[PDB]
């Protein structure tokens, strides 16, 4: 998974 | 002759640049300082492109369309063209007057020593060069400029996507949107074959994109520099 990457995609 | 909606498209872009695109040194103050004597540049680089990272995905949230593909594919299509992107916009900062890239001040004044001081050889640093330049040398307007960035962002050719078919619908309103700049407002002769130029660009983007994963795998592959990388990078360039 990419937590930061989707986090700052949101 | 340029629709009122193209006109929106650039409107757009042009501005997603100039929110993502502000380095202010004072932004550069809280990187890893930049030790310039080997992997003395690694740290501070390291820094930098997890910086720009983040600004690419900021101004790529900004592209028209980009927001109504699934997670997956935007994570996809990011992490596919992070480095592409940033080399690109990284052309900002490059000066003919000395082949680097400067920043301001010589702390932020980034040369070939310090490239292959990040743990590059020629291998990517010549080829990279020659984009720069080459790059100078076509005089993109800004409007051209981020047209192109988007563009290598919202690519349906980058192995991974799943619905290629929206970001291709995607893409071409940009491509669309990008020729018609040209005809209309780029000045001629240097609108001629233009475009094409811009697409070779791309492509030449896609070898430095190999070149870099291949030093990359091999770097990250030694553990006491693969720590001295920060979670995104890893993230977003890969691990094992
Ligand atoms: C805000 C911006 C300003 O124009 C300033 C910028 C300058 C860009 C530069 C100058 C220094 C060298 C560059 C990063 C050039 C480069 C490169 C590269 C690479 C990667 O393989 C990797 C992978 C990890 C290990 C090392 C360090 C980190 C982490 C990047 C090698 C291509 C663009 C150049 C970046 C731009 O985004």
């Amino acid at each position: 998974n990419h937590p930061m990457l989707m986090n700052l995609l949101k | 002759k340029l629709s009122e909606e193209q006109q929106h498209i650039i409107a757009i872009l042009l501005d997603a640049h100039h929110k993502t695109y502000d380095p202010t040194y004072a932004d550069f103050r809280d990187f890893r300082p930049p030790v310039r004597m080997p992997l003395s540049m690694l740290p501070h680089l390291a820094d930098l492109v997890s910086y720009s990272i983040q600004k690419v995905i900021g101004f790529a949230k900004m592209i028209p369309g980009f927001r109504d593909l699934t997670s997956d594919d935007q994570i996809v299509l990011l992490k596919s063209s992070a480095i592409e992107v940033i080399m690109l916009r990284s052309n900002q900062s490059f000066t003919m007057d000395d082949m680097s890239w400067d920043c301001g001040s010589q702390d932020y004044k980034y040369d070939v020593t310090d490239v292959s001081k990040a743990g590059h050889t020629l291998e990517l640093i010549e080829p990279l060069i020659k984009f720069q330049v080459g790059l100078k040398k076509l005089n993109l307007h800004e409007e051209e400029h981020v047209l192109l960035m988007a563009i290598c962002i919202v690519s349906p050719d980058r192995p991974g996507v799943q619905d290629a078919k929206l970001v291709e619908a995607i893409q071409d309103r940009l491509s669309n949107t990008l020729q018609t700049y040209i005809r209309c407002r780029h000045p001629p002769p240097g609108s001629h074959q233009l475009y094409a130029k811009m697409i070779q660009k791309l492509a030449d983007l896609r070898s430095l994109n190999e070149e870099h994963s291949k030093q990359y795998r091999s770097l990250s592959f030694q553990p006491e520099n693969s720590m001295k990388l920060t979670p995104l990078v890893l993230e977003v360039f890969g691990n094992e």
